[PDB]
């Protein structure tokens, strides 16, 4: 999904 | 006393203060809550906040100078003043979920933009960036009443009721009959005569709503997903009307990434265009191509709407929240990281009486007033 989000944690 | 909430994704403390990357139940922000806000918007991984006071404040991922507080690489986690602009009282920062740039609207009419300059979407006749909010003289000599930003590209509005977008012109999001991009504002030649009153734009390969002072929407730009809402998948470069939505009393739109939403006066809630991961509300995931009833509210007279990436927030007229969509980060507030399939209450805000959400690409916020 292209617009999701990493966590960068 | 405005008390803010928020929630969602806090990787680069776009939440403004709190502990934990995944924040799954809204949580009070004292940091937002002492500042008095008007709105609160919400960037890829950032955070914008208007005061009544016309300040405005950001917090979270700082790269591409998203923040315009001078800065491009690293993380401002507490709210921070753009002061590049505490000589004017703003009224409005408009921002995509997914976008590296904004603009502000000041009382009296001026618009400033700031950061990622890629395709003129700062509207200055060049693709530089803007680490600190800066004038677009394009616009100095008419009375801007609303703006309103995608990822590639951005907007206003007079108000005499004439809409301006520059910005990427690929796809036709620009609404000028080709794909060319605008390095300037340029009037949409093909919507004068109708007074336009609101303007959305999306993302990626984005879509473009505007809506006019008799209720009529309209669409252009790409048309992957079904997200013009006049079905298929075709695209256009000139402002079609959603026949749909004649009629319908829409009073607000928007644009998450690949889907559109209308809210009307009284108090539906449209959705159409991309359906993976949930974001449209209807329990499936399934594309819809035409505007369609989030069944999932009827009954519950929704008074404002935000969208995300891929989520949604509604508030109902008593102060409920809603959210529907994806989860991966706390988004929904539903206290895991389980997709909301249909509009569900968020969690924790009893005796909150929310009256205006916001969304950014993965993190929410609420506040009362």
């Amino acid at each position: 999904d292209d617009d999701k989000d990493e966590d960068t944690h | 006393r405005t008390k803010v909430f928020v929630w969602g994704l806090n990787d680069k403390d776009q939440l403004g203060g709190l502990k934990g990357s995944k924040i799954k139940v809204p949580s009070f922000s004292e940091t937002l809550s002492a500042l008095n806000v008007v709105q609160v918007a919400g960037g890829s991984k950032s955070l914008f906040a208007v005061t009544v006071e016309g300040k405005v404040y950001a917090c979270g991922e700082a790269t591409n100078g998203r923040l315009g507080l001078g800065i491009s690489s690293g993380t401002v986690p507490i709210p921070r003043q753009i002061t590049a602009l505490s000589s004017y009282v703003v009224k409005k920062v408009a921002v995509h979920s997914g976008g590296r740039h904004a603009t502000a609207l000041t009382v009296d009419g001026k618009v400033f933009s700031w950061g990622e300059g890629d395709d003129g979407k700062l509207g200055h006749f060049s693709r530089m960036n803007c680490d600190k909010p800066r004038l677009i003289e394009a616009l100095k000599t008419k009375r801007i009443r609303d703006i309103a930003c995608g990822s590639s590209h951005s907007a206003a509005l007079t108000s005499s009721g004439e809409l301006y977008t520059w910005g990427l012109g690929e796809y036709g999001r620009l609404g000028h009959g080709d794909n060319t991009t605008q390095l300037k504002p340029k009037m949409v030649k093909v919507l004068l005569g109708h007074r336009v009153i609101q303007v959305a734009c999306g993302s990626r390969d984005a879509q473009t709503l505007a809506l006019t002072d008799e209720g009529l929407v309209f669409s252009w730009g790409d048309g992957d997903f079904g997200k013009l809402g006049r079905g298929g998948s075709e695209g256009c470069n000139i402002p079609q009307n959603i026949e749909r939505l004649n009629g319908q009393g829409v009073c607000q739109i928007e644009c998450g990434a690949q889907f559109s939403l209308a809210l009307t006066k009284s108090g539906v809630v449209w959705t159409w265009g991309k359906g993976d991961y949930f974001r449209l509300g209807h329990g499936s995931d399934v594309h819809v191509r035409k505007p369609q009833v989030v069944e999932g509210l009827r009954g519950k007279k929704i008074v404002h709407v935000a969208v995300g990436a891929l989520h949604c927030l509604a508030v109902t007229d008593s102060g409920q929240v809603y959210a529907w969509g994806d989860n991966d980060h706390g988004q929904q507030g539903n206290g895991t990281t389980t997709v909301n399939r249909k509009p569900t209450l968020v969690q924790g805000l009893e005796g909150q009486k929310i009256t205006r959400v916001a969304c950014g690409s993965s993190h929410s916020v609420a506040w009362t007033t």
